[PDB]
RNA sequence: UGGUGGCGAUAGCGAAGAGGUCACACCCGUUCCCAUACCGAACACGGAAGUUAAGCUCUUCAGCGCCGAUGGUAGUCGGGGGUUUCCCCCUGUGAGAGUAGGACGCCGCCAA
RNA sequence: GGGGCCUUAGCUCAGGGGAGAGCGCCUGCUCGCAGGAGGUCAGCGGUUCGAUCCCGCUAGGCUCCACCA
RNA sequence: AGUCUUGGAGGUAGAGCACUGAUUGGACUAGGGGUUACCGAAUUCAGUCAAACUCCGAAUGCCAAUGACU
RNA sequence: GGGGCGGUCGCCUCCUAAAAGGUAACGGAGGCGCCCAAAGGUUCCCUCAGAAUGGUUGGAAAUCAUUCGCAGAGUGUAAAGGCACAAGGGAGCUUGACUGCGAGACCUACAAGUCGAGCAGGGACGAAAGUCGGGCUUAGUGAUCCGGUGGUUCCGCAUGGA
């Protein structure tokens, strides 16, 4: 079903953003171009392993 | 028997869409424009009062074309219609469309007032 | 008509068995037709 | 096109004359036409729209477009937004090409051809045409066809009765049934 | 028995009876009708008893408009049930009557039946009525 | 012996309405009405809200107002 | 006349006529910008061969829709009474329905 | 009275997608074969794109309770 | 704070049938039954009703504003 | 409406509720403990239910076409209030389902809950105006303690580490 998810800074590493989706719709590592407040501007942010 | 609507109408319709958002102030008034079969105008509209502060169009003598109602004479109205607007102390302004798509004759228009001194 | 969902269209030249040609806008060039509108039994009343 | 130079110069007059027009914009034209194939069986067959799209793009000189389910009805088997049949409108040059071929070359390699009725008219000058079989048209080739389909071909006039209508056609050669 | 083939609610408020009648203050359909002069529920046993009561004086002869129609439902608890733990099963239907409503309307017979008729009817029903005529 | 009741449930009340008189000044923010849909329309330097909320843009004098043959709005015109 | 605004359909719908040179349209092209789950239909870009048939504009009409008093009535604040599931009376207010009537647009700015 | 559970073909039972399987009974064939027979899916009214399989009620059958003065 | 004056929010009383349910009689009938009014759904004319109906809609109460009187 | 037994316990919507708001009962009706990577953002474009008439399969009901058609549809889901300059339908590009906050309001015993212009950072869409801090709105949740994980210019029991 539908699960907590974390996506993390691909440049910085920081745990910048929880979530959800559904995972049989989404069953492959979600990113998203959202704002890293370490790095102070957009960046890949991917699904936590 | 097919009946259909006017073209105007299904336009006033998409103009009435865009009037929703934008508006003309005094210190940032509407340029609206209306294209037709032959020709195209273009008036600077302070709509709280609801008076046309300044127009152009290629009714007007100075524009001298036979070609009156295409992308180069659109031109020729966007310069007028800035060049008038400015002598009347008119700079910011907002384009309305006027339910026409945002291209060719109503752009060419919109292009040549930026060009000529007004700002949108 | 887009670029490239629409057959090219010719004009074509229908062939009739009776010895009647005439153009027809098709896709192919030639049209043989074994039976036209001026030799059909229905058409001819006969 | 034959049929476009026959209405400007002779049906036209001739209806102006018929009905007596006050002006020429009142003359009753051919606006478009309209061939739809129903594939309801493309419940069973995604396959088969495609098929019926290809044969229908051979008639028409165009790329169809797949007709969707509008709401699902469980006495057909049917969901809303599936692919269940296709239409194509063809206007302009190419309704003319479509209507001359098919009066001329489609019609007559009916089976058991008695002509096309005087009835199919829809009280509002327009007139709609059932063919049993895809067959009849010489683009489609016997040996590709899997399954044999009909079509309906709606004739779309401005005119306002289908007196007007009915005259307009039968100008244009309709072979209507005696 | 009349009763509604449908309601939305099975259970309703029980409400008031206030004023006189909104409507149905005429004689309307046939010639002469009995007026209610107080308010009350009426049953839809009731009605039938009245129907049935001035319907076989008339003997076949003519027709009645039933002016009330049992709509509003009612409910009762259980025998022998205290208090509370919810409203009780519905039970019977009843149409609110107040002053003015004609209930009855005959007509095809003659003011001298139709007041004996009426008359017959009065009895069954839990009010005060009286005769009218249409103007 | 007795049965058991299948309702005896309701949500807290949401306090909807108006919030600000018509003719009240309003600092900017100020809350003028609460409402499920939108029952009153935002007038002049009005805002709607996430929940259709109708608020204060500036600080200055409430107005509900006819807006149109049917709905209303509401306006908060500037203090002069 | 065109554009473009303000005003609750008193603006509307219907019906009946009337008008076009300019202006607005329909209209006529698709080579090109751009276009259609398919189409130059629409949207664009071009043109003026002819047409007021339609949109549009102007007149007449109260058939529908709208607006709408007045009087009365229901309702009711306050005060009183009674035979109190309800009812009556007094100062005050006062609907809805009904109807008299109104109404086939009113006021801008700009251009020609 | 209240709760809890049940209601599908002759029989035994499968099973929101248009009601199956075995056996019995019938078809021809002599321990398997070969096709049939037969359903208001307890009923009702409704949720919906379709209801045996929703949901609310009515039957009936079982089951458990119905106490304390 | 009271009262007057002015403005406003809101859908009760009443009323109404414009929607949603319920519902009576006539007219006229799709259609389904015994070619038929044999019975009929819609439609249409009139008529009833509603805590969870509303094209409407009070008195009051409420929130304010501006002065005045208290 | 004694207790037991039965039923119920938090949240949302409606009615009761007496035209602000609030308002009880083992009063009357229903929902919730999600869902959606688009069913979010934006830009552009659009209009629905049903019926009549005509149509090979095709029938009351698939798909056309025509006219009529304030919505008789739709709005992920209960209901209510809204919504057709759409909040309903379609397509393109996207990730604002942003980080720091927040004048001022609402609600309120507290704890919590709700709305918010605007400012900064860095974006999306758009020619621009602008819109965007999830979804037409209002349910979809749970204090502290304790423990886990990631980050960290903090502390570190003589000092450096731990
Ligand atoms: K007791």
């Amino acid at each position: 079903m539908r699960v907590n998810i974390t996506l993390a800074c691909t440049e910085c590493g920081e745990r910048n953003y929880i979530s959800k989706k559904n995972k049989r719709n989404n069953p492959d590592r979600v990113e998203f171009k959202k704002y890293c407040p370490r790095d102070k501007k957009s960046t890949l942010h991917r699904e936590t392993k | 028997m097919i009946t259909k609507t006017s073209k105007n109408a299904a336009r006033l319709k998409r103009h009435a869409r865009v009037r929703a958002k934008l508006s003309g102030t005094a210190e940032r008034p509407r340029l609206n424009v209306f294209r037709s079969n032959k020709h195209i105008y273009a008036q600077i509209i302070d709509d709280v009062n609801g008076v046309t502060l300044a127009s152009a169009s290629t009714l007007d003598k100075d524009l001298n074309v036979e070609s009156t109602g295409d992308t180069s004479a659109a031109t020729k109205v966007g310069e007028l219609v800035a060049k008038r607007a400015a002598e009347k102390g008119i700079s910011d302004v907002v384009f309305d469309r006027g339910g026409y798509l945002y291209h060719g004759r109503v752009k060419a228009l919109a292009d040549a007032a930026r060009e000529a001194g007004l700002k949108f | 008509m887009k670029a490239g969902i629409h057959p090219n269209f010719k004009k074509a030249t229908v062939k009739c068995a009776c010895g009647n040609e005439f153009e027809t806008g098709s896709v192919k060039e030639e049209v043989r037709v074994e039976i036209c509108s001026e030799c059909h039994p229905f058409y001819t009343g006969r | 096109n034959r049929l476009k130079e026959k209405y400007n110069k002779e049906i036209a007059p001739a209806l102006m004359t018929k009905f007596n027009y006050d002006s020429v914009m009142q003359v009753p034209k051919i606006e478009k036409i309209v061939i739809n194939m129903g594939v309801g069986d493309a419940v069973q067959n995604a396959k088969a729209i495609d098929s019926a799209v290809e044969e229908l793009t051979f008639i028409a000189g165009q790329k169809p477009v797949v007709t969707r389910a509008k709401k699902s009805i469980a006495g057909f088997r049917l969901r809303e937004g599936m692919p269940i049949g296709a239409k194509v409108t063809l206007r302009g040059e190419r309704m003319y090409d479509f209507l001359d071929k098919l009066i001329s070359v489609s019609l007559p390699r009916v089976r058991d051809f008695r002509g096309v009725s005087k009835k199919s008219f829809d009280g509002r000058g327009n007139y709609t045409l059932g063919i049993k079989e895809q067959l009849i048209f010489p683009e489609i080739d016997y040996d590709k066809v899997t399954k044999v389909r009909g079509m309906d071909i709606v004739i779309v006039t401005t005119a306002n009765t289908d007196e007007e209508a009915r005259e307009l056609l039968t100008q244009v050669g309709m072979p209507f049934q005696k | 028995m009349l009763l509604p083939k449908r309601v939305k609610y099975r259970r309703e408020h029980r409400g008031k009876m206030r004023g006189r009648a909104k409507g149905g203050t005429e004689v309307h359909f046939g010639e002469f009708g009995i007026q209610a002069l107080e308010a009350s529920w009426i049953t839809n046993r009731q009605i039938e008893a009245a129907r049935i009561a001035m319907t076989r004086y008339m003997k076949r002869g003519g027709k009645v408009w039933i002016k009330i129609f049992p709509s509003k439902p009612y409910t009762a608890k259980p025998l022998e049930v205290r208090m509370g733990s919810g409203k009780g099963a519905p039970e019977g239907w009843v149409a609110v009557v107040k002053p003015g409503k004609v209930l009855f309307e005959i007509s095809g017979v003659s003011e001298e039946v139709a007041r004996e008729a009426l008359r017959l009817a009065s009895h069954k029903l839990p009010i005060k009525t009286k005769f009218v005529k249409r103007e | 012996g007795v049965g058991s009741t299948k309702n005896g449930r309701d949500s807290e009340a949401k306090r909807l309405g108006a919030k600000r008189a018509d003719g009240q000044f309003v600092t900017g923010g100020s809350i003028l009405y609460r409402q499920r849909g939108t029952k009153i329309y935002p007038g002049e330097n009005v805002g709607r809200g996430g929940d259709d909320t109708l608020f204060a843009k500036i600080d200055g004098t409430v107005k509900f107002e006819r807006f149109g043959r049917d709905r209303k709005k509401v306006s908060v015109y500037p203090v002069a």
